[PDB]
């Protein structure tokens, strides 16, 4: 009956391929699903959510609390970053764990704008100016307020609103970047200066810290899945 | 209304008439009750004679005594009768005999006793021998017990004479006599008579097989099998005895292909 | 309608009582059960149960395909002083405990056999040989037809046996069979003898086996090695697995208590006790 | 000739149809011509338990008293 | 002819597998079904069906008769349990081999309610209490009638109607449990203790025994199929 | 393209199996039927035609014409069988030879109502009258007219109307009966006695011959084909 | 071009179609253009058994005398 | 009973419809009678990451005030 013919590509297991095949238990009377508090329907919802990332990485504070506090001073008025950061969600070590760095891995395309939220943890009286600035890549990175201050800025105001987001826009040269330090599909730079200082009136805490959050926008979207490198099985 | 209350009944199958006055509502083996051959499932083609009335009726077997040490008792139906009037020469003047049956089995005592007697009606009952070198070897002659029927055993004996054996059934009790646990028995269609409750039971079995009508020397249908569940005791006497006594009555039958007289060597 | 893939009765609500009906008091002489649901000895909420007994269906329960029987055949080098090895099955469940005792529940039964192969095969002796790969012959040789003599004989020409030429290493052979009884079920547990002792003979020319029917019911089933004798002896086993279909059963027996023995329901002693131990009053 | 058949699907993401409603079938085709060659159907049936648990020459109401 | 691709689980034989194969007997005028009194269309209806319990099962009177009558005496009113069980239809030797402790084998999940019904075999004089009770797992067995009767009890009473039935409520966390004795699917505990003593007058057998049926109820469902540890094949 | 499955049973030959197989002389212009004289549509049709019952077997009159006359003579009334017969129109050496016994090998199981023909050879003076008579199985096989009288029989007249024919009827504990000789499904049993005794008037034959037919009746049907053990194929 | 036909189910369990009612068929396609090529379609017929039982140069009436 | 769907082509020349117009389907036909075993059939959803991104006792708007 029927004249079939196998064709080049039979016989062929291929992990991810999607073919309906026989079931093992006929019949199992499988047990109704109840209405869980909590769904997730799609991988980048969990990227829109902040994630705080742990900015000094120096062997002394890392894999330790003291890595996700950055500590502002008030130090006399200087024109040089008070934090630095490569834009690459996945490459830059700095970046490289939080939700969204974690799930970048899991890809190796990665697209849309992103979104850091920095939050101002200090003495109710400590004021002050912080200019958060990211600039496109192929240009010497920011080093000086004077330098970062002509790209993309937000000129934050430590205030009743204990917390600031400037959106880093999608200006690349591609339609997605390579989710690894790779120099054609380069990221950008972050980096936040003071404008002013942060004054504070006497008997407060000299020293304040503040803590950055990032998180991908209903623009975001990852593609060609892949081995996370962040967990090996030794033996 | 009326004391037309479940306890009494007045069974009337053919010529004969039970009317017990303890009567636990009767059982009618699977819904299904004793009906004839309906010609759309029927098999041989000749005419099938019916002897109603003249077999249909009640006959009584003989009475089994019941003590303490008494660990029960099991008749083969089919044969039980055997004799029992004309459904006994009906019986073996034909090659096919399609019969159902009225099993009520008589027992009463007075307030003062106490006991249950487990009345299961196993269809095809094959109880196991006695034989550890060869299985199923059990002699006829041995093998149907008819009018006097035959009794389970308290634990196993193997039957050693082999220069010639003893061929006989050695059916334990807690396995049912085939094997398989009293206490999940409950599943054939039964009735525990219960002393204290009922003094009888009224088991309606319609005939069951794997053929539309078939052999009755040969091929065994129903059989009963009477266990004590509760054992007999009375007052600090020694030991108590009842007589459980059953009367069977064969309903619905009809018998094909007459002959010469069926002759089994049943001694 | 009632199907097997339903969703059993939904749980009803229900508060207190002081009535004169009495749902729990049963009287088992009568033999009928209380059909008594949850909802009648305490105080039960509204429960839209969602479970079907569609897998404990009388089709489901027998839905796997077990082993019943396996078959040693093996082709030995043409010297060889023996006569070449082809087994001879007698188509009969009643062979492993397994399938044996999921049947037994159940006094008669009507199933359509779908008989399946897993034929393996390994090179018998120390020595260091090849052979070009087998290919067997599974011949069902009907009740009562002439079952093969000799490995190669005239039998084997089967011009009206249906069988089966199975290469070795290739998707496991399977054949199906309708009911092929000669009653309207087969017949699980057969009381009485295929022949009654008459009088007017001897002991002997009319006696029989109790429990035993037709000599030959289900069949015998041949199987070789189709090939010659070849220099590396390679002996082999045919596993058959039958699965019964289309099926149906009738009167619920209580299941095998204690280890099997023959084909008859019969019980050697020692095996005779099953349960285990429990003190009647310890949790 | 199809014998398109809906199998019980417990309502799973993406299966074709669940909550976010639709309902889920399967062909099949018998091909040989002799019936005890077709695949065991699996649409059985379910009777009562009334044959073997309810069984009387009378009717039983559960409110009522067992033993009349 | 048709260009086919050979599907990874090809040629692979699966028990359980349901596909159409070859008939051996083509033809074969197959014999017409009779009507056969007592058909069954579904396991769970014999579950239906009560199987006396083997309540005690000591050294000395296990395997025999013995094992089912639940002695009960004229004692003067305790407040010990007489009789015992863990629910645990499949496990518990106590019901291990019952019909439905015995269909329960056969299965990895049994669920619904079940329902115990025990029968007063002695002499019609005899009266007395007796109070059969259940509560769900997770807290010490009851040991006392004092602490069985806070659970779900039924204080039923030996009279004309011979015989009375608890029904045990499936109060469970999951939705079926363990067939097998599994510590997180734990059953829970049944007990019968005297609620006031048998009483009896002269001239009376003084030890009557009880036997007690289990069987399942129109709730009762099992699923995924197993083989029964009951019946080994030595060799 | 289209992805397939190799279902158990693969490249697996059946003998009796029916499936569609390329042709090997295509376009070979067939020839037209004609139409012949006597075709043939249903093996149970030949079942249908009588053939001549070889009834003695005797070392001496076997293989040999005598083997189909079964000698009648003017001997003083007996009650004596003056022929026997196991119905098995299979197994009985006497029926297992005869077109419809030679059919009914090539099967499993036979049923339906069969038709024995007896035709009185002898002298047209001759006169008597013969019982042939049948008794259904399952009781001492009859060896007095007295016994036999008592079974399913036609007590034939030696007239103008040379033969007769004693239809056994299809009364049987099975469907179908195993066509060997099998105890469980036994025959029954055939045998003609005089009924009085073939007078005859002097000058005339006094031993005249019968010859036994048989055939099957429009009722009686074959299933689940075999190998007749009939003619074997030595080396 | 699907030749579809019913089969002669014995009313079986589940088949599809029985004592519940219902039928079965079964899908068959002739695949080469050479007809001794197609399946044995074991739709066959069945005769009068007359043309070899009752063949005569007249009418043979049962309960009539067979030689007039 | 084939389950015809469109498969999201990237308009690709020569792949049956794109800039030149049309559209591309795919035959689908669930093949075992149960549904677990029924090939993923990718026509998955996409809720609002509101859930988890947004949720608070009230509601927020963007363009007011956070910290009211």
């Amino acid at each position: 009956g029927l004249p079939v013919m196998n064709t080049p590509g039979s016989n062929q297991y291929l992990t991810a391929d999607n073919f309906q095949s026989p079931c093992a238990l006929p019949e199992f009377d499988v047990t109704p699903p109840i209405d869980i508090p909590g769904e997730v329907k799609n991988m980048m919802e969990l990227a829109e959510i902040d994630t705080m990332i742990p900015f000094d990485l120096s062997a002394t504070k890392k894999n330790t609390m003291e890595m996700y506090r950055v500590r502002l001073s008030d130090k006399p008025h200087t024109d040089d970053p008070i934090l630095c950061l490569s834009l690459s969600p996945a490459s830059d070590p700095r970046l490289s764990h939080t939700m969204l760095g974690e799930i970048l891995n899991y890809y190796t395309h990665w697209a849309g704008s992103l979104k850091f939220t920095f939050l101002f943890c200090g003495s109710m009286m400590a004021t002050g100016k912080l200019l958060v600035s990211y600039a496109p890549p192929g240009a010497d990175p920011p080093k000086k307020r004077k330098e970062a201050m002509l790209g993309t800025h937000v000129i934050w105001d430590i205030g009743l609103q204990s917390s600031c987001t400037m959106v880093v826009p999608w200006i690349s040269n591609t339609t997605y970047r390579q989710t690894i330090d790779d120099s054609f599909t380069e990221g950008g730079y972050i980096s936040v200066f003071y404008q002013t200082r942060i004054v504070v009136p006497l008997s407060t805490p000299r020293e304040m810290d503040i803590l950055g959050f990032v998180s991908a926008c209903n623009d975001f979207s990852v593609r060609l899945l892949r081995d996370t490198t962040h967990i090996e099985q030794k033996a | 209304a009326c004391g037309y209350s479940d306890r009494v009944l007045q069974l009337t199958l053919g010529n004969s008439t039970i009317t017990t006055q303890e009567a636990a509502n009767s059982v009618v083996a699977y819904g299904r009750w004793p009906e004839y051959l309906r010609d759309s499932e029927a098999n041989p083609v000749d005419q099938p004679t019916e002897p109603d009335v003249a077999a249909c009726r009640f006959y009584t077997l003989d009475t089994v005594s019941w003590t303490k040490e008494s660990r029960g008792w099991w008749w083969k139906l089919p044969d039980a009768l055997r004799d029992m009037g004309l459904f006994g020469q009906n019986m073996y003047y034909h090659y096919l005999g399609r019969s159902g049956y009225t099993v009520h089995v008589q027992c009463n005592a007075s307030k003062f006793h106490q006991g249950a007697l487990g009345v299961f009606a196993v269809p095809e009952m094959c109880l196991a021998g006695d034989s550890n070198t060869t299985t199923m070897h059990t002699s006829y002659q041995n093998a149907n017990p008819g009018e006097k029927g035959g009794t389970f055993t308290g634990t196993f004996t193997p039957d050693n004479n082999q220069t010639s054996p003893a061929r006989r059934f050695c059916p334990v009790d807690y396995l049912l006599g085939n094997g398989t646990l009293l206490g999940n028995a409950f599943v054939f269609p039964h009735q525990i008579i219960n002393l204290r409750t009922n003094n009888c039971a009224t088991l309606v079995l319609p005939y069951v097989n794997s053929l539309s009508i078939d052999s009755m020397v040969k091929h065994n249908n129903w059989g009963i099998a009477i266990l004590p569940l509760a054992p007999l005791n009375f007052a600090s006497e020694s030991s108590p005895e009842i007589p459980i006594t059953l009367t069977i009555a064969p309903m619905c039958c009809e018998f094909n292909g007459l002959r010469n007289i069926t002759l089994p060597r049943l001694q | 309608a009632a199907t097997s893939r339903d969703a059993l009765p939904n749980t009803e609500a229900s508060g207190p009582t002081h009535s004169k009906e009495i749902p729990a008091l049963t009287a088992v002489e009568t033999g009928a059960t209380n059909p008594l649901v949850p909802s009648d000895t305490v105080q039960t909420r509204h429960v839209v149960q969602h479970r079907s007994r569609s897998e404990s269906s009388i089709e489901s329960f027998f839905a796997r395909g077990a082993c019943v029987t396996i078959m040693t055949v093996d082709n030995p080098a043409s010297t060889t002083n023996k006569d070449k090895l082809f087994a001879v099955w007698k188509i009969t469940y009643k062979d492993t405990v397994q399938l044996r005792r999921k049947l037994e529940f159940f006094t008669y039964s009507r199933f359509d056999m779908e008989l399946t192969f897993v034929v393996t095969a390994n090179f018998t002796e120390t020595n260091n040989g090849h052979a070009l790969n087998q290919v067997y012959q599974i011949m069902y040789v009907p009740p009562g037809a002439p079952v093969p003599e000799k490995w190669d004989d005239y039998t084997w020409q089967t011009s009206s046996n249906p069988s089966i030429f199975y290469t070795y290493g290739t998707a496991p052979a399977r054949i199906s069979v309708p009911y092929v009884g000669i009653s309207n079920a087969y017949s699980h547990f057969y009381d009485g003898f295929s022949k009654v002792p008459l009088k007017d003979q001897s002991a002997a020319l009319g006696d029989s086996l109790y429990g035993a029917a037709s000599l030959n019911d289900f069949g015998i089933l041949a199987v070789r090695v189709v090939n010659d004798h070849n220099p590396t002896k390679v002996t082999s086993k045919i596993r058959v697995y039958l699965k019964p279909k289309h099926i149906r059963v009738w009167c619920p027996r209580p299941p095998r208590a204690v280890a099997y023995y023959g084909p008859g329901v019969d019980y050697k002693d020692g095996t005779l006790t099953p349960l285990s131990t429990k003190d009647l009053t310890t949790y | 000739g199809a014998q398109v058949s809906s199998q019980k699907v417990g309502a799973h993401e993406n299966s074709n149809r669940a909550y976010g409603g639709s309902t889920i079938n399967y062909t099949t085709i018998n091909y040989y011509r002799d019936s005890a060659s077709n695949a065991a159907s699996k649409q059985d049936f379910s009777q009562d338990p009334s044959k073997f648990t309810e069984p009387i020459k009378d009717v039983l109401i559960k409110t009522a008293p067992m033993l009349n």
